[PDB]
């Protein structure tokens, strides 16, 4: 059995056919029950009607059974057309780039078509998962009148009902209009200092910021989260678009489109395979698009349910119901200082991983106010003072009457690199300093040392807390940390709280 | 078992048990069992 | 200075009807400054044919709205979605006529798609209204899996929640399934008597017969349902004393047509005295450019009230859908439908008809039934709740206290 | 301390008590392994 | 014993980014404030905002 796939293409990509039919000789039994015979297509640009002769004429000369869709473009549309093309011709098709891989709310029933990118419920999944991993527990919900709001507000509700973290949702605000003429002023004046998560278009986004801005929403304690929507284009960027802006998307930059291609041809194929493998044979596609066949044109099998279970080489790119992907490539990029898009986090498997495991303090514009009292903490663990332990393995944070601390941890000791794995961390000094930071209206990021051990001048240079405090690495160091001469000399020290000498432990 | 909010493994939703389980699911409609009130509880249902 | 308006029509008579509406429409507002030409083309049995010419005959004559209407055939499988993802496109707003499907509704997936008449979704509004009318607080939701169920239920939920009330369950089918006792049988044990369904004629013909089957009928149920469910074959095995709701002019083609165009004239009018007006693009080949005022075209449109409609104040709302529609809530009465009153955009209004609610009872029923029979459960304490074996009779041994007073066992 | 192993039973309201208290969690870790099924069990267990 | 929170003071204009985060920084339920009319009427109308 022999199995046509044609795979569509637009020439602003370099890709020609003969790579694209080059892409399928890997020759390692690819198809053990069947042979791939990839016929590739480049079209100019993206409209219905050259679209649709097109396919058409595909699925008759060719007689392909599967069908692969690249778009080069940002046209949403197209992806409801190839749905469209879907229910009326029952071949799969699979959006790849561009406009085919944005995602739509609801297929059609009867439509064998999925894409490659990642439903909003997901972005939501990989935001709440973002709060999370920070503790930006407080947060507030902005929304507009864009479509697409009422189902992630339920889903956000949702996800906030049922989550173990405290979630203490300030608040839920939907702009419909007359932003800056009035009746919402009002609404947005009444968010304190919390993540906010705006859901609205690129051009709408523009005119929210500008007047969160006007209304001093944007310092250094407001970290701005939003969707794939109004990120749009990596490459244009607006000006207005505050730094630390932290949005979710489906990458462009590691996830080159050979290997969407690749991945593509592979779903299709093991789909096949396993249709092969279950069913008889695989069925002929249909003869032409027009002359209105007398039919109920419904296939005895289809590939719309062998798509569910699909595994490829490496990598587990199965399908749900609904079209999404099950594992979608996701990254958590933010707008640095330099006004670009720079790539942080990465989501897949269900695991969450940041190159920043404490997140940095972003200028969000030249003229804004100068962070003071955000703080770096050194802190040494110490049996009877400071505590450190693992994350809850239930809420999969912090508990109660303990704070977040990053430690320095190295894979061995060959590597000469590590990484900060973000521990808890309480005891007597920890419960000082979360006194004194009740008391004085401070915030802190208490991380362990690695350098030292208490302090000590090693050839005219200090590690341990003495170190870190001098060389400006922190401003305090609150610990079991002994007043000492040399070390009062080098650093201010406070008023001692308890009275800690030397002693002498011997066995009864 | 008496009934307490477990997280199951699959898909991350909190879920009662035994008498809470049979009560909010319906299987159930009055608890009469040595059942002590505490604060999570009064949340989903009500104490006498 | 000429605009062309398209339209997908059912028959001939029809597309007459609506270019001598577009002839009233230019002498109302005058042809002195702006002449509306329209076209028309007859719906075509294949979707891929509509999608062809829909380009080779609307978008290639430059058009600026379409109106589309479903086709005289009996069959309404979204017929016309083909025409709103081609006009969606170039975001060329698209008029529904008659279609009340409700996929519709959502912006995202159809970018540019208005409707006169509201959909299936909004009818959950009118069946609200009745909470507030025979103070009914439980209700049991029997929506289907498709996208017409989801949206019913979430609509429903979300007027419900103002209320600070939810509903008792909401039961879930599968679209054209043969058996559904189950639901029914978990829906008996339940308190609530407030059946409200939404699905397909099959589907709902499917539930009737299984309710009469299942003693669902009988005195102290009421059932509130869409049009859908009274319509065909649903009619035929509806119990008596079913509440079912028909829009005034839902299957009317020529009222809805020159209020249609009558709006859209008026919407052309008004966007043709802004400054920079962009032309549509000209055939769908060759252009792959979206329309540059196609959004502030639907915005006009979406902001535009007609004055005097025949099927009424046409009107808007923020998901492009027609609102405060006339609805004639209309009871089956001796295997016979008559109207028991008239609903209009916010309140209900009854007549001088008597409701005959099912069962044959003319008194209005009561929302819910109190249960009598408590189901308990207990857990296995020693010093409160002794556990013990029974004998092969099905009871086991009394016993006495020190009293001598009988033990009392369950 | 290993010798003295004190529990109670798995999933009732004293577990939530004890997992709740901010100064508990020390002794809540060790009892979490040693939680028995039920009330019955446990008084058997502690007879023996 | 007296709870003095903080001490606000208002020297630029009451509609920009300023004086709305200090405005914001009150959680006391008494407020002494001390103006001309001209703009109490207008940190008046922003406080009710
Ligand atoms: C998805 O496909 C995989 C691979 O074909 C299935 O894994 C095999 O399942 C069969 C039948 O259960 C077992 O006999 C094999 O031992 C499995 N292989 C491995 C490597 O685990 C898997 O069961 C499929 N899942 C579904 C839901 O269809
Ligand atoms: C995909 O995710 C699952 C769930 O996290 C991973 O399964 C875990 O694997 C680790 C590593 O061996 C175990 O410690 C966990 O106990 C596993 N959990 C479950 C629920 O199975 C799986 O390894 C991941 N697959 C990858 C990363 O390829
Ligand atoms: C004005 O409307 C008339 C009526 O539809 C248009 O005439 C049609 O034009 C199309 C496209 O060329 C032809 O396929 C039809 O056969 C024409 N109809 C008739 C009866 O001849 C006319 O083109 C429109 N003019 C403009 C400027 O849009
Ligand atoms: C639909 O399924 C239900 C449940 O399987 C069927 O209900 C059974 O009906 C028979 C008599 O008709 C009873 O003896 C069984 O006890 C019922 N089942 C249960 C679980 O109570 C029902 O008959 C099915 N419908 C049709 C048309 O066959
Ligand atoms: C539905 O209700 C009818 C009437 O209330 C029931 O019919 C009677 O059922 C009883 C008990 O089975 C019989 O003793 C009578 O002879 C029946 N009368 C008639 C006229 O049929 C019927 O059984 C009920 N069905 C269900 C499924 O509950
Ligand atoms: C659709 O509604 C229109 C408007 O009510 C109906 O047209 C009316 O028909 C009657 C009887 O022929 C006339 O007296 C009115 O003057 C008409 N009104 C208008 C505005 O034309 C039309 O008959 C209805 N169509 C159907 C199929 O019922
Ligand atoms: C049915 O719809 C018509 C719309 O044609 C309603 O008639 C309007 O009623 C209002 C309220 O009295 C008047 O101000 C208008 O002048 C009427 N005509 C129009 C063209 O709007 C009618 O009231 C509706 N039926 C109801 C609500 O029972
Ligand atoms: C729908 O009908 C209701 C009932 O007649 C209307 O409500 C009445 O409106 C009049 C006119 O303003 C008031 O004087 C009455 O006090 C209202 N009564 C109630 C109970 O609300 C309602 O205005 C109608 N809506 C429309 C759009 O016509
Ligand atoms: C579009 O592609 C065709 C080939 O099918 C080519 O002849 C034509 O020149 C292309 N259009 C443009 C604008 O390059
Ligand atoms: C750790 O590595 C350093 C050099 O990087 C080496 O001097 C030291 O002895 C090592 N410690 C061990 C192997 O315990
Ligand atoms: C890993 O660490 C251990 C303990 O420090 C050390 O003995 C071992 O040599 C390390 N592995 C290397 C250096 O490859
Ligand atoms: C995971 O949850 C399922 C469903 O409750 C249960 O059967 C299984 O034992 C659980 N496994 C673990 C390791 O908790
Ligand atoms: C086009 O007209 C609109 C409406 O007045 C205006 O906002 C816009 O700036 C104009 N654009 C140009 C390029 O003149």
């Amino acid at each position: 059995p022999a199995l046509n796939i044609a795979v569509l293409l637009g020439h602003s990509h370099d890709v020609t056919e003969r790579e694209l039919r080059n892409l399928w000789g890997p020759e390692q039994a690819t198809g053990l029950p069947l042979d791939v015979n990839v016929v590739a297509l480049l079209m100019n640009r993206t409209d219905p009607k050259s679209l649709i002769t097109h396919v058409c004429d595909l699925m008759s000369g060719a007689r392909i059974h599967g069908l692969v869709f690249g778009d080069d473009t940002d046209q949403e549309a197209v992806a409801q057309m190839l749905d469209f093309i879907s229910s009326q011709t029952f071949i799969p098709i699979l959006g790849i780039h561009g406009g085919a891989s944005m995602i739509m709310a609801d297929k059609d029933p009867t439509s064998t078509f999925f894409q490659f990118g990642a439903s909003i419920q997901q972005q939501a999944t990989v935001m709440l998962k973002i709060m999370q991993d920070y503790d930006w527990h407080v947060f507030s919900l902005v929304t507009t009148i864009f479509p697409g709001y009422r189902d992630f507000i339920s889903f956000i509700k949702t996800t906030v009902d049922n989550s173990f973290v405290g979630w203490d949702m300030q608040n839920v605000i939907t702009l419909d209009t007359s932003f800056e003429d009035a009746k919402t002023q009002v609404q947005l004046k009444k968010i304190h200092s919390s993540v906010i998560l705006l859901y609205c278009s690129k051009d709408e986004a523009v005119l929210i910021l500008s007047e969160a801005r006007s209304l001093g929403l944007t310092g250094y304690d407001f970290f701005w989260i939003v969707p794939s929507l109004v990120s749009g284009n990596t490459e244009l960027i607006p000006k207005e678009f505050p730094s630390g802006l932290i949005s979710v998307s489906y990458d462009d930059w590691d996830y080159s489109l050979e290997a969407r291609v690749r991945d593509g041809l592979g779903i299709l194929t093991t789909a096949a395979s396993s249709m092969l493998e279950k069913f008889s044979y695989i069925p002929e596609a249909k003869a032409s698009c027009y002359g209105q066949a007398e039919k109920p044109e419904t296939p005895l099998h289809t590939l719309h349910q062998f798509m569910v279970n699909v595994t490829w080489d490496g990598k587990d790119l199965s399908f749900t119901e609904e079209g999404y992907q099950v594992h979608p490539r996701l990254v958590v990029i933010v707008l640095n200082k330099d006004r670009e898009w720079e790539k942080v986090g990465k989501w897949e498997n269900q695991t969450l991983s940041l190159r920043h495991a404490v997140w940095p303090r972003y200028k969000s514009f030249s003229d804004c106010e100068p962070d003071d009292n955000h703080l770096s903490i050194v802190t040494l663990e110490e049996a009877p003072f400071v505590i450190v332990e693992d994350i809850d393995p239930l809420t999969e944070t912090c508990v109660r009457n303990t704070v977040p601390c990053r430690k320095f941890v190295k894979i061995n000791n060959s590597t000469n690199e590590g990484m900060n794995v973000k521990k808890c961390c309480k005891g007597f000094c920890i419960d000082i300093l979360k006194k004194l930071s009740r008391t004085v209206k401070f915030t802190y990021d208490l991380y362990l040392v690695t350098n030292g051990k208490h302090g000590k001048k090693v050839n005219n240079v200090w590690n341990g807390m003495i170190g870190e405090v001098v060389y400006q690495r922190a401003v305090m160091a609150v610990g079991s940390l002994t007043i000492n001469e040399e070390r009062s000399e080098v650093v201010d020290f406070s008023v001692p709280f308890v009275e800690t000498g030397i002693s002498v432990m011997v066995s009864r | 078992k008496f009934g307490t909010q477990e997280r199951v493994n699959n898909s991350n939703k909190k879920e009662w048990n035994g008498m809470m389980g049979e009560l909010l699911s319906g299987q159930a409609d009055m608890i009469v069992a040595p059942l002590t009130i505490n604060n999570e509880r009064a949340q989903y249902i009500e104490f006498s | 200075k000429i605009v062309n308006i398209g339209a997908v029509l059912s028959t001939r008579k029809h597309e007459q009807m609506f270019r001598e509406a577009v002839n009233q429409a230019n002498k109302r507002h005058g042809s002195w400054k702006i002449q509306l030409n329209a076209t028309s083309v007859t719906h075509k049995p294949n979707a891929i044919q509509m999608a062809l010419s829909v380009c080779e005959d609307l978008i290639s004559s430059q058009v600026y709205a379409i109106l589309v209407s479903h086709p005289p055939t009996p069959n309404d499988h979204f017929t016309p979605t083909p025409v709103s993802y081609t006009a969606g496109f170039y975001r060329i707003p698209v008029l529904g006529l008659t279609t009340r499907m409700s996929i519709y509704s959502d912006k995202s997936i159809h970018l540019s798609f208005l409707r006169t008449v509201p959909p299936y979704s909004h009818q959950s509004s009118v069946w609200f209204e009745m909470m507030r009318v025979y103070n009914w607080n439980h209700i049991i939701l029997l929506v289907s899996d498709d996208h017409e169920g989801r949206a019913a239920q979430k609509r429903l939920e979300t007027l419900l929640e103002e209320r600070e009330s939810k509903a008792e369950k909401v039961l879930q089918f599968d679209p054209g399934t043969k058996n559904v006792t189950a639901l029914l049988m978990e829906a008996r044990e339940l308190e609530a008597r407030v059946i409200i369904l939404s699905a397909s004629e099959d589907d709902a013909a499917t539930v009737y017969r299984a309710a009469a089957m299942l003693n669902m009928t009988g005195s102290g149920y009421v059932w509130l349902v869409g049009e859908r469910e009274i319509s065909g074959n649903a009619l035929r095995y509806a119990p008596d004393g079913i509440i079912g709701l028909q829009l005034i002019n839902g299957k009317n083609e020529s009222a809805h047509i020159s209020d249609a165009v009558g709006v859209v004239a008026q919407a052309v009018h008004e966007l043709l005295e802004k400054e920079n007006i962009t032309d549509p693009p000209r055939g769908c080949v060759g252009n792959t450019n979206i329309w540059k005022t196609g959004p502030l075209f639907k915005r006009v449109l979406m902001s535009s009230k007609y004055a005097d409609g025949v099927t009424g104040r046409v009107e808007f709302n923020e998901d492009g859908d027609r609102k405060f529609a006339n609805y004639s809530i209309m009871n089956l009465q001796n295997r016979k439908l008559v109207q028991v009153g008239i609903y209009n955009g916010t309140h209900v209004i009854p007549n001088d008809r008597k409701i005959i609610w099912p069962g044959g009872e003319t008194e209005k029923p009561r929302g819910y039934q109190m249960s009598t029979r408590l189901k308990i459960v207990t857990i296995h304490q020693e010093p409160f709740v002794y556990v013990k074996p029974t004998m092969s009779d099905g009871t086991c041994k009394e016993e006495f206290t020190v009293n001598g007073d009988p033990v009392k066992k369950v | 301390s290993d010798k003295f192993i004190y529990a109670t039973v798995k999933q009732s309201s004293v577990d939530i008590y004890f997992r709740r208290q901010v100064e508990l969690s020390t002794m809540y870790r060790h009892m979490e392994k040693h939680n028995y099924e039920s009330a019955a069990e446990a008084i058997q267990a502690v007879r023996d």
